[PDB]
RNA sequence: AUUGAAAAAAAUAAUAUAUAUUAUAUAUAUUAAUUAUAAAUUGAAAUAUGUUUAAUUGAAUAUAUUUUAGUAAUAGAUAAAAAUAUGUACAGUAAAAUUGUAAGGAAAACAAUAAUAACUUUCUC
RNA sequence: GAAAGAAUUAAAUUAAUAUAAUGGUAUAACUGUGCGAUAAUUGUAACACAAACGAGUGAAACAAGUACGUAAGUAUGGCA
């Protein structure tokens, strides 16, 4: 909510395919126009964000697929494998 | 002005007066910066911190055990010597300087459960000497710092006039940044995990480096700065990149404790230690 | 769930407005803030996301802690420890915080802020110490009211003063303020709010207004005059407004005479001091004291000797300032005082 | 009249600057302000308890260290001196890595050297 | 001789109105050489990235492991072409043929 | 030598004036001071017309 | 007031209205803004009737109006780089030397360098 | 036992002071900052210091109006 506007004008140069596709992905805000009533307040936009609300930006090359935090040892309740708890500390008894 | 004579009148009570509360001015500076009503408000704890959690879970106990010394005692530092009163001229004579130093040195306490070493801050120094001819390189260096770290950089201005180096005074030669908490944790994590492994011939940090009372400093070149994710992502916007010094300030009473702590955080060391 | 219980807990530890209570304890973000009166503004407003369930969990945590504090308080015996534990138990209550923060603390309403309750008393103490006490001490020190009248002051009660009978307007006098003769012509009323553990059924208070600036030509100096004096006054945490309703002629050791400065006699300071009488044990009922009225000077007063002789300890103070104007003659005539003197313009 | 380098650096310092990028001030109702106050008090108390639990654990560990040292000193001075020998040059193993938030493909390595 | 861009009259940021600086950052996922992933805050609009050379495949940080393959950037420069150009020779025969020189 | 003299004249049509020195190229001086004839603080401006140095107006509403 | 929705509230302050006092006070009402200021055929948005389209909807084209982009440093009552040398109010402490640190060396820039007995608030055994 | 405050003590006037040298300055007179740009205003000036004269120096107080300050108050150019 208290976050700055994204300066896309620096991360995407003029007239480039990346800039075009980023713009296509993004959804613009509502501009103020005389003769209309805006119950939530007259829009106040600078650099493409409505200042009264948060701003949402959507974005060998295979996607990142994280590994499961629970292991075969976890499910099989193996008391000897060194994987029974990847987040806890184990101690030898 | 009738006179220049500072003099504070004594009071007749023990009540502490802060005039910032009696002045109706500056209403919004009366709130603490942690108060949601303050315009200076900035959320602090937004996510967990892997490095801090690791240090609290594992390294504190190990460091305590390692640094334990049986029946240890405080080693007092070099302090100002006192004149023996064998001559009257010693009555109001200022004390003497420490034996070997012109500055006093701190005492070293035994490591105990309350004073285990830990990281307290990181400061990055970027002084572009070639900015003497071009002031815009300072802005570029500040952007490099902002992208690498994520904190607000602060400018560095020339202070001395050295002709041989053609360095004037009062000009912007670079930028600095100080990191604490999660942000320094992230910076160190990314350094160790990405940048240092990508250096050509990297053996670690010199074991004879750091101020003698806790704190380790080491540098990075421009090619080394090119390894950070932000620069690699948009190489196009980085025709030129600048190196910088990195100063890690810890709670270590002495330097070797800080070296052990950083080794715990996976910082290699190669040289022979003092 | 001790905070939901009110069998023994005072009813003031709850928000008396059902709408605000329901909004603060709401289950889903379906209601709207009662603070925002206009619907338009209510639609414009948007509460921070993910705020009610975190609030529920924080409430549960704080309430468990408060329950532990109440458990230990029910077993403690020393009254000071009992009061401290009660304060620690109810300090974090959202309802208490709401009530105190957003309701009057001076003309408090018993059902919102009850000063019989330790938590409200402690929060009031903190509020007073934040701003009011510092200003009082600054005014006393700067106007030199402390050394001139009494050696020092350790504030322990909030004293407010007003002049309701004189003009008809309502205003609590700021310390060190200049008041007109018309304003200060009739009589002041006091309000002494106490924030410490004091036995309401035994303790008695005295109030002295003195002027340590009345000129004295015998030695070319000043002297102190007892403007006003009351003794044997009993207060209560919630009923502590002194006025001719709450005292008798036996409490008056010196009827009120107004500020009547003389022309070119300087700015005079009228300082109010509140003392608490000794609290003898092994005896039932308030310990009243008789003032030696044939020894009281009333024009050559010695306040230090007075308090030393009657074993009084100051707990609060106030001050205002006065200077000559046109209405002084009228006040003198009205009170049957002789015509005022006129002093030179130059101090030689 | 400016150079393309000037424009580039002005864009960089635009990314620096806060002009035309910050949202409106966050104004909260009285009730939500009280809610937030309770959240922060709860979190502060919680973190204090966590810190104190860790501190107590370290106190107990240190007490154990000193008790063990006394016992070993009185039982066998040779082993006591071996234990009390300094570890000034000690470093941690280089694979005692800081935990990450998702595990690797090979969870554990069962061979070495 | 120095080049500088002119200073404009700084806007006055009053006492109490000075807000903090919260730059826009993304919760980006960062994959190391192994299958491990770290979440971090980045200002680049790239929510996902993988590294080819990093801590998890460096001898200095990985002393215990017996085998550790190294790799560099692909589709850049003339790398690996010194092998792709010679197919007749292929991998132990050369090791045996490099027994000794017999020179003195 | 490097400094010149100037006659500041009061705005109220009272004839009162006060004199001050100023650098050869300093900006035109105007100052509020007491005017005994009208018994109050009033403005004082230059009497004659002086060759003032030219300083650029500040870039305030951003240009180009 | 309308506008997603069934008695009214009880603080400091600010704003609007009004009237008490030879008292910068009180009553009701509400809780705005807080990084902005002209000039842009050319970059990017939001607004209608055909449209292809499935009650819609929709996504794409055309125009009228409007909005954004002039992209500029301090975000801290800033504190020994350079700039305002006279007033007032609030607040702080320099300097050398030593130890380190990419280029960096005697000399550029950053970091570290005296002691906590007593007193508070909080957490905890 | 631990955090966060309030700070206290030792040292420092060697840095800095618009400018020589001397005296003074951390309670700062040095430095940062918000208002401001106002007192770098007006009519009487006692009394002192210094002093052949002529001149010079500090300045209480009365009156008029300004700026800053919650207030106490400060400001009739610059630490001298
Ligand atoms: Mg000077
Ligand atoms: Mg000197
Ligand atoms: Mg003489
Ligand atoms: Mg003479
Ligand atoms: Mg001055």
């Amino acid at each position: 909510r208290l976050m700055w506007t994204f300066p896309a004008y620096f991360y995407f140069k003029k007239g480039t395919v990346a800039e075009h596709k980023f713009l296509s992905l993004q959804k613009g805000p509502i501009s103020k126009k005389n003769g209309i009533w805006f119950p939530r307040g007259i829009p106040d936009i600078k650099h493409g964000r409505e200042r009264s609300t948060k701003q949402e930006v959507k974005l060998v090359n295979r996607p990142v697929i994280p590994n499961d935090r629970i292991t075969e040892a976890d499910r099989s309740n193996d008391m000897k494998s060194l994987e029974r708890q990847l987040s806890r500390t184990l101690y030898l008894l | 002005p009738k006179s220049a004579c500072s003099l504070v009148k004594p009071v007749h009570h023990l009540v502490k007066i802060d005039k910032s509360k009696l002045s109706p001015r500056f209403p919004e500076l009366k709130y603490d910066k942690s108060d949601i009503r303050s315009p200076g408000f900035k959320p602090k704890d937004t996510h967990a911190d892997r490095l801090n959690d690791h240090y609290l879970n594992t390294l504190q106990s190990d460091l305590l055990l390692i640094n334990y010394s049986h029946n240890a005692a405080v080693v007092k530092g070099l302090k100002q010597r006192a004149w023996s009163g064998d001559s009257p001229y010693h009555l109001n004579r200022p004390p003497k300087n420490p034996r070997g130093s012109k500055a006093q040195l701190p005492d070293i306490h035994p490591i105990k459960w309350s004073n285990i070493p830990g990281l307290e801050s990181v400061v990055i120094n970027c002084f572009v000497r070639e900015a003497r001819e071009n002031q815009l390189l300072a802005i570029t260096a500040a952007l490099q710092l902002q992208q690498i770290t994520g904190c607000k950089p602060h400018p560095i201005f020339s202070k001395n006039d050295v002709p041989t180096w053609k360095l004037r005074k009062g000009h912007q030669m670079g930028a600095k940044v100080e990191l604490k908490g999660k942000e320094m944790s992230q910076f160190l994590s990314t350094l160790t995990e990405i940048v240092l492994p990508r250096i050509r011939e990297y053996k670690g940090i010199s074991n004879q480096s750091g101020n003698r009372f806790g704190g380790i400093s080491f540098g990075l070149t421009a090619e080394d700065i090119k390894f950070f994710p932000e620069i690699d992502a948009n190489q196009d916007s980085w025709p030129k990149t600048f190196g910088m010094h990195i100063n890690i300030n810890t709670s270590a009473q002495l330097d070797y404790q800080a070296r052990t702590l950083l080794s715990g955080f996976q910082f290699p060391f190669f040289g022979e230690e003092k | 769930h001790i905070w939901s219980d009110f069998t023994t807990r005072p009813s003031s530890l709850s928000i008396q407005s059902s709408k605000v209570k329901n909004y603060l304890f709401q289950k889903k973000a379906s209601l709207d803030p009662p603070s925002i009166s206009r619907r338009s503004n209510r639609i414009k407003y948007s509460p921070p996301e993910h705020i009610d369930e975190i609030f529920r969990m924080s409430y549960d945590f704080l309430e468990q802690r408060s329950s532990k504090f109440y458990e230990l308080a029910n077993k403690t015996k020393n009254p000071l420890k009992k009061d401290a534990l009660l304060i620690k138990a109810e300090i974090n209550n959202p309802e208490v915080q709401y009530n105190f923060q957003f309701n009057n603390k001076l003309n408090n309403v018993k059902d919102i802020i009850d000063y019989d309750v330790p938590v409200y008393r402690h929060l009031g103490k903190q509020h007073w110490e934040s701003y009011g006490q510092m200003l009082l001490m600054q005014r006393l020190e700067t106007l030199a009211a402390i050394p001139d009248t009494l050696p020092t002051l350790v504030p322990r009660a909030e004293v407010n003063i007003k002049f309701p009978f004189s003009t008809g307007v309502n205003k609590w006098i700021e310390p060190g303020e200049f008041l007109s003769s018309n304003v200060t012509s009739m009589r002041p009323i006091f309000k002494i709010q106490e924030y410490e553990l004091v036995n309401v059924e035994k303790q008695l208070y005295t109030v002295l207004i003195v002027n340590p600036d009345v000129p004295d030509l015998s030695n070319d100096s000043f002297k102190t005059a007892l403007c006003y004096g009351l003794v044997n006054i009993n207060l209560t945490y919630n009923d502590n407004l002194i006025d001719p309703r709450k005292f008798h002629s036996s409490n008056i050791i010196a009827d009120y005479l107004p500020p009547v400065p003389e022309k070119n006699a300087g700015k005079q300071r009228f300082v109010v001091w509140v003392f608490r009488q000794p609290l003898i044990e092994d005896k039932q009922g308030p310990n009243m004291l008789e003032i030696d009225r044939k020894e009281l000077s009333r024009d050559d007063f010695d306040i230090r000797q007075f308090t030393k002789k009657y074993n009084l300890t100051a707990i609060g103070a106030h001050i205002w300032r006065s200077e000559w104007d046109a209405k002084v003659a009228a006040v003198r005539e009205k009170y049957g005082l002789p015509p005022g003197r006129v002093f030179s313009r130059v101090r030689r | 009249s400016l150079s393309p380098l000037a424009q580039r650096v002005v864009t960089q310092l635009s990314v620096m600057s806060a002009s035309r990028k910050q949202p409106k001030l966050l104004k909260l109702a009285r009730e939500d302000l009280i809610k937030h106050q309770t959240i922060e008090k709860c979190w502060s108390i919680y973190q204090q308890q966590q810190r104190e639990r860790r501190n107590l654990q370290l106190e107990l560990q240190y007490k154990s260290i000193e008790r063990s040292m006394n016992l070993l000193q009185e039982l066998s001075p040779r082993l006591f001196e071996a234990a009390n020998a300094s570890e000034k040059g000690k470093r941690f193993p280089m694979e005692m890595k800081v935990p990450t938030d998702f595990p690797p493909n090979t969870l554990w390595h069962y061979n070495f050297r | 001789t120095r080049i500088t861009l002119p200073r404009r009259p700084a806007k006055k940021i009053q006492l109490g109105k000075s807000r903090p600086a919260i730059y826009h950052q993304f919760n980006v996922k960062m994959e190391l050489s192994d299958g491990s992933v770290v979440i971090r805050r980045s200002q680049y609009p790239k929510g996902e990235i993988r590294l080819i050379q990093d801590q998890r495949n460096n001898p200095l940080w990985n002393p215990s492991r017996d085998d550790l393959v190294v790799v560099d950037a692909n589709s850049g420069g003339s790398l690996d072409r010194f092998n792709k150009r010679y197919s007749s020779l292929f991998s132990t025969v050369e090791l045996s043929e490099e027994n000794k020189k017999k020179t003195q | 030598s490097k400094n010149s003299v100037i006659k500041l004249l009061s705005t109220a049509a009272s004839g009162y004036s006060r004199y001050i020195s100023i650098k050869k190229g300093a900006p035109l001086v105007t100052q509020v001071r007491y005017d005994p004839v009208v018994k109050r603080h009033v403005l004082f401006k230059e009497a004659k017309k002086r060759k003032v140095a030219e300083r650029k107006p500040l870039d305030f509403l951003r240009t180009a």
